[PDB]
């Protein structure tokens, strides 16, 4: 709900991408111009830049963002000369504002406050904090002025995908946990409806979204859509999806089988349980899936992802999930321990011989060209002798 | 490898081994299935036993 | 000194062999001359049997040359976190740099076939794609300097010398057809990182200097620390003159996306940069002066730095000028509305007074003559 | 313990004694029936200083019960070959060695 | 069980069987000797000898087999070969006397056109030799502990044997590719030819080959260039892109070995050379002397060459490339025109010096180059890079002996034995570089280390150590076992102990060392950040070894890491201890454990030989005022209490426990608060007496000299100094009955505390008044003078009280004492 002045990797995250909202309809992808008043909104959460009563700055819901409380507007220079009022326009009007160039004070309309920021906490530089919170001031700093930088397409499209989907899949959860142990017997689910169909959809197309590129491509090509991937997958990384989905497959997990699940949610929504956990685990792994950063994620929770194994309906979508994190994060290679080595080889004992198996047990053994010695021995002991 | 060489018995119908791979390790003889009965010196061989 | 008197014929001999390795290695083996880079570029140049291989394909196969423009170009655009240094890479820009050569009173006729011979040593090259090549190369650098972005400069100095209008015309249409932020982003942050007179350094080195030979030559260091005072200075007249030659001949389409690069999503003014650059250098130069100021006579190493800095100076000068011939009014106004009036009240001013301090010492006349 | 079970007689006269040198060549197979090691793939006999404590021991005592020449199987039990360690990676915890050796000379 | 060519049509089980092999090739990859061994129980050599030669084998397992042999039995021992393999250590032999250039021959002994065929021939460099042992899982297994048994080797396979194999299924592949079968063995010409190459290679690297091999595997590859002074050969059959990548491999192993040729060739004539020099120097100093003194302006001119450095003697005897004077040059002419002659042979054999059948390795390998990249599009990128290195190779010749030769050395022959151990040493050092690290690895890490530093070629030739990146290597494995995990307290502290310990001291065993690790100053403050826990040496310690009482060293110092060791210690003075307090310590705010290594390592900046280094000291003491936590909690402007609060406030703690420890022990409860506390001021105190400026400066009256005395006086008052000297020490006695009540050193108050504050006093107020001097003298310096003088009975003789009052007064009372 704070609105902070931030430096460092958030520059390049999607926390912090604003969609500029003038106060009308018609017109309203027209130039931007000096006073024209105006709403803030981030892109991510929906929210609305406003003055509260009480908080003072802060981002609203927009059933509580009024114009009085949300309207902005840009200011060439502090002075009082706002008085001059200006007539909207039936047209692009105007070009006042540039990229990069113009530097904008930023104020709210209704108080006439200016956006500065708040004067540095101490301890919190000692600590380390090196965010400002903002704050509305009546007289603000000379260094005030704000610069309007734009943002890539995909950027601005990740954002809204990511709002999106996050309401989603909370909506999911909730209904999820509406009947978490509250048995049907044989009467109605005794809960909220599920968004099945919603969230079917929107896992196949977020799995489209994150299909890795074509083998079949130039170099260049193949490499420019590499790194748009990797972007991506950042992106929802640190807004937080793959907690999100995770907490889904969590809430999924809990039971044991589609007929389980129906116990508790229906006939109706228990025909797409199967399909809506193997689409998860495709989302987990299309997410994690060559990038090292979100991979060694799992370094913390490797138990939660090898407890699932020998889980019937999704086993080779866990084994995708289990084989990229081996791939790409030495950290868990680390952490690897006997049990889940042990864990690893009940899978070829009980599901049969399969060959992806094998390529995950010697994920284990070497990574980037470093080998791990007790990951070696553990797999020649408790793999070999037995023969 | 060891030598291999039994005598014995063996019945018409249902003793066939193929050269090659059979049942445990290959190489199966007089004594290596239920249709052969064989000597190797030390050892009574049946049923591949 | 004399009483202790170390003569060479009482060394042990294996220690006798590694300095006479070492010494051979300096003067004999490394003086040598071989000139193989026109051979080498020649011979990969030319396509084997063609007609026997009837390559009546319309998109004939690449030639050893073109490939391995093409392997580097491929290094270059792999998507990686940093660039790794890459000997063969250096080494095959030396060679494809010396390839082209840029070689009293010359006839007109003599200076126009040397034009002519320059231009199509050039054209061997960017014809294979080494503009692309170097474009993706100073992206990929990251705006790191070392030996790989030292190299491509070098390169691209190469094949831009005498302002070749068609490798101008490649580089501009490459750059404006992918619209990627990193290239200007690397040449600003390598333009951030080029150094200037240091006094702190020049101090320094005075007093490293000055420790006196106690020991022998070889138990010490002979204090042959490279130079701490502009150390990257090569670098830097590197960087600045492949800049004036993206707009040599007046160039007005590059000279203006020097400014201002429309299609991308953000734009960095290198006019600008240049002008910053050219600030930070004016500022040390009057430190040096000042520091020179109650002193007499300057000495050999204070002369040399000052030398130093003053060649980078004319570069940048260099830079400007043909940044703004032409003229390219946008680039006029975005210089007279910049900070380039300071640097020159400022480089006026140690102007005046290096005049009337170096024409006191007739020792100095070289460097009143470079002032 | 050891128990040996001749295959093929010896001599019957010459048998190893403490700090001689034994030269065999061998098989060695788990009581499952499973090959583990043998000389005769390194085609090479296998040589090995009674008393020096080199093998395990019921090889010690088994082939010091042979004769030169002899074939005997050696029923080795898991106390007496390797016990619950096992070697790791080839030989299970508390496994019984069954072995084909064949004493080829004494040097 | 069914035939294993079965899987030809078995697909499924193929698949498997194919990914097994991959799994048995990594889980005993990059020198898991031990699980190799277990592997050969596995998979015999029967059976892998077998698979080499089975013809009918599907092409997946065909080419799974040859990989696994070479994993199991040869990856190790190529691997360390090839590490070796870019260093050149000449012993001076005479089989080093006799090596030449060009081979002997009619034409010529040296200088004629026809090289000696590329990997034939007599080499000497130095190369330890491969360590074997045999399977056999009948042998009593070690009961010792573990991880501190010797490291297993690599399990044997008869290696002539195994080379008489290779040679003849490479022979018969390319007979059978000349033969074009519908039928190539494996499924493809690439399945039939990759594999065998891949053995060959690998064979070839171990250098097992004999020289009649040598000369087979030459013929096959090109009859008509390497005949000996069928008719297709394998550069010239028509293959795919991975054959040209295995054909390039063998290429580049024998240019490899011509570029080891040229480099002996050099080694030799230098010795024959600088034998033949000195034996001239020899005479014309004899003859110089026994001139009676024609001029004595003449003889000072003469034996200006005999008083120089043997280097620089030298570099004036080499200078006759383009003509000398027998005074700019004495050597006479033979002796130059022999260097002149050697010089045009080693152009002449490089290249440099000046067909359609190449008629030589150099041609050869640049046409073949040429040709393949003129013949098709070549689409693998590790083949393209293959082809041009060998081609730049080809083209420039004498670079290649250029980037060669600063790795060449020449040893006498009674240092071969030891440096065979020491590049067996280094040899498992490295290998040590691929592994994560373990407890057995940090066991065979610090025995090499111990190794090396016991081994005398270590200090006898630190130049060799450079050469091999001996120092690297370790700063390298270090620092992999420090950001494993940095926010985790770092595990196997012993082997970052043992990583000073070498190379802490490998920075004093010259100045050329010295320099060399200074190189990496930032890196190793950039892994400083963490240790303390270390009690022992750290990555800190090797910074300060690096710029320690070396002038050069510390003039070129940088700002930038000045400013990061000043960052380092403003956190240490704002952030308590988190291993501390895990460990129960009372959480008082700061940490002056972490404060005071990082004031030692500026102490070792700002002053060098006994004098204060302007340049670093003024810088200094301008970034701590900047940060103004670096002083200590003590020295504070608002709240501070003054350092002589602060010492009386931690004798008080280092009294009262419950806030000198956690109060629930190996070194004695480890650290102790008030003592850390006291320690820290001391350090501080003591770095800002070293950045006091000389009393020369003084004189001559600089003003940046007297800014920062002034700085100095206003950061230390003079009564706290005076204060402290006169804080009272606690003295051994004798109680009860031979009771013997000797404070703790490490948790009390100690001499070595005024020692700093004496040091500062001198250096910056400094004593000028007969008035102050009784004063300090009546009050500080004569109880202590009694105090040690008392403490000379000899039952409190050698008392650690006694020893360090003895210090105190000898390192800083007295010889103030003796100036005033």
């Amino acid at each position: 709900r704070l609105v902070y002045y931030e430096g460092g990797p958030v520059c390049t995250h999607a926390r912090s991408l604003w969609r500029l909202e003038p106060l009308r309809i018609s017109w309203s992808g027209s130039h931007l111009r000096w006073g024209q008043p105006l709403r803030i909104r981030h892109v991510t959460t929906g929210r609305y830049l406003g003055l509260t009563e009480d908080q003072g700055l802060v981002v609203v819901d927009a059933s509580k963002a009024h114009t009085k409380a949300t309207s902005f507007c840009f200011r060439i220079s502090k002075e009082k000369l706002d008085v001059a009022p200006k007539r909207d326009v039936e047209g692009m009007g105007p070009p006042e504002i540039k990229y990069g160039e113009s530097l904008c004070f930023v104020q709210h309309v209704a108080s006439g406050l200016w956006l500065t920021y708040a004067a540095p906490d101490p301890k919190a530089l000692r600590l380390g904090v090196l965010k400002k919170k903002a704050m509305l001031h009546q007289e603000g700093h000379m260094d005030d002025a704000l610069s309007l930088t734009r943002c890539q397409q995909e950027e601005s499209q990740a954002a809204r995908m990511i709002y999106s989907t996050a309401g989603l899949y909370n909506q999911f959860i909730k209904g999820l946990d509406s009947f978490s142990g509250k048995p049907r017997g044989s009467g109605p689910p005794a809960g909220s409806a599920l968004p099945i169909e919603g969230v079917i959809l929107s896992l196949q197309d977020l799995i489209g979204y994150f299909e890795p590129p074509s083998e079949e491509l130039q170099h260049e090509e193949k490499q420019t859509k590499l790194r748009s991937l990797r972007n991506r997958q950042s992106l929802f990384q640190e807004e937080g999806m793959l907690s999100l989905v995770l907490n889904c497959i969590d809430r999924l997990n809990v039971y044991t089988t589609a007929a389980h699940f129906a116990e508790f949610a229906g006939e109706e929504a228990a025909e797409s349980w199967k399909e809506i956990v193997n689409l998860l685990y495709e989302l987990l792994a299309s997410l994690i899936r060559g990038n090292r950063t979100n991979c060694a994620l799992f370094s913390t929770n490797l138990d939660w992802l090898v407890s699932k194994l020998d889980r019937l309906e999704a086993s080779s979508g866990i084994l995708e999930v289990l084989y990229c994190v081996l791939i790409e994060s030495p950290e868990v290679l680390n952490i690897i321990q006997e049990n889940h080595i042990k864990s690893i080889i009940s899978l070829l004992d009980k599901h049969g011989r399969n060959h992806k198996v094998l390529d995950v047990l010697c994920s284990l053994c070497v990574c980037n060209g470093v080998a791990v010695r007790s990951n070696q021995d553990l797999i020649t002991e408790n793999l070999l002798p037995g023969r | 490898q060891a030598t291999h060489l039994r005598v014995g018995w063996a019945l018409s119908e249902g003793y066939s081994p193929y050269p090659g791979g059979g049942e445990g390790w290959g190489g199966n003889g007089v004594g290596d299935d239920l249709y052969s009965y064989g000597f190797d010196g030390l050892h009574l061989w049946t049923g591949h036993v | 000194a004399c009483f202790r008197m170390t003569p060479l014929y009482n060394l042990p001999t294996h220690r006798a062999c590694n300095m006479f390795l070492e010494s051979y290695k300096a003067s004999w083996i490394l003086t040598e001359d071989h000139s193989f880079e026109d051979r080498m570029i020649d011979d990969l140049s030319k396509a084997g049997e063609q007609e026997e291989e009837e390559e009546e394909v319309e998109e004939k196969k690449p030639d050893p040359l073109h490939q391995l423009v093409l392997h580097f170009s491929r290094t270059a655009l792999t998507e990686k976190s940093k660039l790794d240094e890459d000997y063969l890479y250096m080494a095959y820009a030396d060679i494809m740099a010396k390839s082209c050569h840029l070689e009293v009173e010359v006839s007109f006729e003599e200076k126009e076939m040397e034009k002519q011979r320059l231009l199509y040593q050039q054209s061997r090259l960017h014809n294979r794609g080494a503009a692309e090549m170097v474009l993706q190369m100073i992206s990929a650098c990251k705006g790191e300097t070392g030996a790989m972005v030292s190299s491509t400069l070098k390169l691209g100095i190469s094949i831009l010398n005498g302002g070749n209008a068609e490798v101008q015309q490649k580089m501009l249409d490459y750059l404006k057809d992918k619209k990627e932020v990193g290239f200007f982003q690397s040449i600003q942050a390598l333009m951030q990182t080029c150094s200037v007179l240091d006094l702190n350094a020049f101090e320094r080195q005075n007093k490293a200097e000055g420790l006196g030979m106690v020991n022998e030559d070889g138990t010490v260091i002979n204090r042959q620390n490279g130079e701490k005072v502009m150390a990257d200075d090569e670098f830097t007249q590197d960087l600045f003159r492949f800049l004036q030659l993206l707009c040599e001949g007046h160039n007005n389409d590059f000279q203006n996306y020097l400014r201002t690069q429309t299609g991308n999503t953000t734009t960095i003014n290198i006019i600008i940069c240049t002008v910053d650059y050219l600030l930070r250098l004016q500022e040390s130069i009057s430190d040096f002066y000042w520091y020179y100021s109650g002193k007499d006579v300057i000495e050999e190493q204070g002369k040399r730095n000052f030398s130093k800095a003053m060649s980078v100076a004319k570069q940048v000068f260099n830079s400007l000028t043909e940044y703004i011939q032409g003229p390219c009014t946008g680039n006029q106004q975005s210089l007279a509305h910049s900070r380039l009036w300071d640097a020159v009240v400022g480089f006026l001013h140690v102007f005046a007074h290096m005049m009337m301090k170096l024409a006191q010492d007739s020792s100095q006349i070289e460097l009143l003559k470079e002032l | 313990g050891v128990q040996v079970e001749t295959i093929s007689p010896g001599d019957g006269r010459t048998f190893p004694k403490r700090g001689q040198t034994c030269v065999v060549h061998y098989t060695g197979m788990l009581e499952d029936g499973k090959k583990f090691d043998s000389s005769r793939d390194r085609n090479k006999p296998f040589k090995f200083t009674l008393g020096k404590q080199e093998v395990i021991r019921g090889w010690e005592e088994g082939v010091a019960q042979m004769s030169v020449g002899q074939r005997a199987k050696l029923i080795i039990s898991s106390d007496y070959a390797y016990g619950a360690t096992g070697h790791p990676g080839i030989i299970p915890p508390h496994a019984t060695l069954v072995f084909d050796v064949e004493l080829l000379k004494l040097e | 069980c069914m035939d294993i060519l079965e899987l030809s049509e078995r697909l499924d089980l193929q698949r498997f069987h194919s990914h097994t092999l991959s799994l048995y090739r990594s889980v005993c990859a990059l020198g898991n000797n031990r699980v190799a061994h277990a592997l050969c129980s596995h998979v015999d050599q029967a059976q892998l000898l077998h698979a080499l030669e089975d013809a009918r084998l599907p092409g997946p397992l065909r080419a799974g087999y040859y990989d696994l042999l070479i994993s199991i039995h040869l990856e190790s021992a190529c691997r360390s070969r090839r590490s070796m393999l870019s260093e050149y250590i000449v012993p001076l032999t005479p089989e080093t006397r006799a090596i030449t250039l060009f081979p002997p021959g009619r034409s010529a002994e040296d200088g004629p056109r026809r090289h000696g065929l590329p990997g034939v021939g007599v080499t000497t460099s130095l190369r330890p030799p491969h360590h074997f042992s045999p399977p056999c899982f009948v042998v009593a297994l070690p009961a010792a502990g573990a991880t501190e048994a010797p490291a297993r080797l690599s399990p044997a396979i008869p290696l002539e044997a195994l080379r008489d194999k290779a040679l003849r299924m490479l022979g018969e592949a390319v007979r059978d590719g000349g033969q074009h079968a519908r039928d190539p063995v494996g499924g493809s010409v690439e399945f039939q030819f990759v594999p065998v190459l891949k053995l060959v290679s690998t064979l070839l690297v171990m250098g097992v080959f004999s020289d009649e091999d040598v000369k087979q595997i030459l013929k096959m590859i090109e009859p008509e260039v390497f005949r000996e002074e069928l008719e297709e050969g394998l550069l010239q059959m028509k293959l795919p892109e991975s054959v040209k990548l295995q054909m390039c491999h063998l290429l580049e192993y024998f240019c490899d070995q011509e570029l080891q040729h040229r480099v002996e060739s050099l080694a030799a004539f230098a010795e024959c050379y600088v034998d033949k020099m000195q034996g001239n120097q020899r005479g014309r100093y004899g003859l110089l002397m026994k001139a009676f003194t024609m001029s004595a302006a003449e003889t000072a001119r003469r034996t200006r060459e005999f008083r120089s450095p043997p280097q620089e003697q030298i570099n004036m005897l080499l200078h006759f490339k383009n003509g000398a004077d027998e005074e700019e040059c004495p050597l006479p002419e033979e002796i130059r025109q022999e260097l002149v002659n050697f010089h045009q042979d080693l152009l002449a054999h490089c290249g440099i010096q000046l067909e359609h059948k190449p008629q030589s390795l150099q041609e050869l390998v640049s046409h073949t180059v040429v040709r393949w990249a003129q013949e098709d599009f070549v689409q693998s990128p590790e083949l393209v890079r293959a082809m041009f290195s060998l081609l730049h190779r080809q083209y420039d010749g004498l670079g290649e002996l250029l980037r060669a030769l600063p790795r060449a050395y020449t040893i006498s022959v009674s240092s071969v034995e030891d440096t065979m151990s020491l590049l067996e040493c280094l040899g498992q050092i490295r290998s040590l570089l691929i592994v994560q690290m373990g407890p057995q690895e940090e066991n065979l890490m610090i025995q090499s280390i111990g190794n090396i530093m016991n081994n005398k070629v270590f200090y006898q030739h630190p130049n060799l150590m450079r050469a091999l990146g001996m120092h690297e290597t370790v700063m390298e494995v270090m620092v992999n076992v420090l950001g494993g995990g940095e926010s985790k307290e770092i595990r196997f502290p012993k082997m970052v102990t043992s990583c000073c310990r070498f190379l802490c001291y490998f920075c004093r065993i010259s100045r050329q060392n010295q320099r060399s690790m200074f190189d990496h100053l930032s890196y190793l403050l950039e892994n400083s950040g963490i240790g303390l826990g270390m009690q022992g040496s750290t990555p800190l310690d090797v910074a300060a070894a690096s710029v320690i009482d070396n002038n050069e060293l510390a003039l070129a110092l940088q700002e930038q890491d000045l400013e990061k060791v000043v960052s380092y210690l403003a956190g240490c003075g704002l952030q308590s201890c988190p291993m501390l307090l895990a460990k129960g310590y009372p959480d008082i705010g700061w940490n002056p454990c972490g404060g005071e290594r990082y004031l030692d390592f500026l102490r070792f900046a700002v002053f060098v030989n006994g004098e204060s280094v302007e340049e670093n000291a003024n810088v200094v003491v301008r970034l701590l005022i900047r940060k103004p936590e670096c002083f200590g909690p003590a020295l504070r402007g608002e709240g501070g209490s003054g350092l002589l609060a602060a010492i009386e406030e931690a004798i008080r703690i280092s009294e009262d426990p419950a806030r000198d420890g956690p109060g629930v022990p190996p070194e004695e409860n480890r650290v102790h608060l008030g003592h850390a506390i006291m320690s820290f001021y001391a350090a501080l105190i003591d770095l800002l007496g070293r950045c006091a400026p000389e009393t020369h400066l003084i004189q001559a009256g600089k003003g940046e000299a007297l800014r920062i005395r002034a700085i100095l006086r206003s950061l230390v008052p003079l009564d706290d100094l005076v204060g402290i000297i006169s804080l009272p020490l606690q003295i051994p006695t004798l109680g009860k009955d031979g009771a013997l009540v000797q404070p703790k050193m490490s948790a009390s108050f100690v001499p070595d505390h005024k020692a700093s504050m004496v040091l500062f006093l001198d250096r910056v107020y400094g004593i000028e008044n007969q008035d102050f001097l009784l004063h300090v003298l009546d009050v500080g310096f004569l109880p202590d003078m009694r105090a040690a003088a008392s403490l000379d009975t000899a039952t409190f003789s050698t008392t650690e009280m006694a020893l360090a009052l003895n210090r105190y007064l000898c390192l800083a009372v007295l010889p103030l004492i003796t100036k005033c």
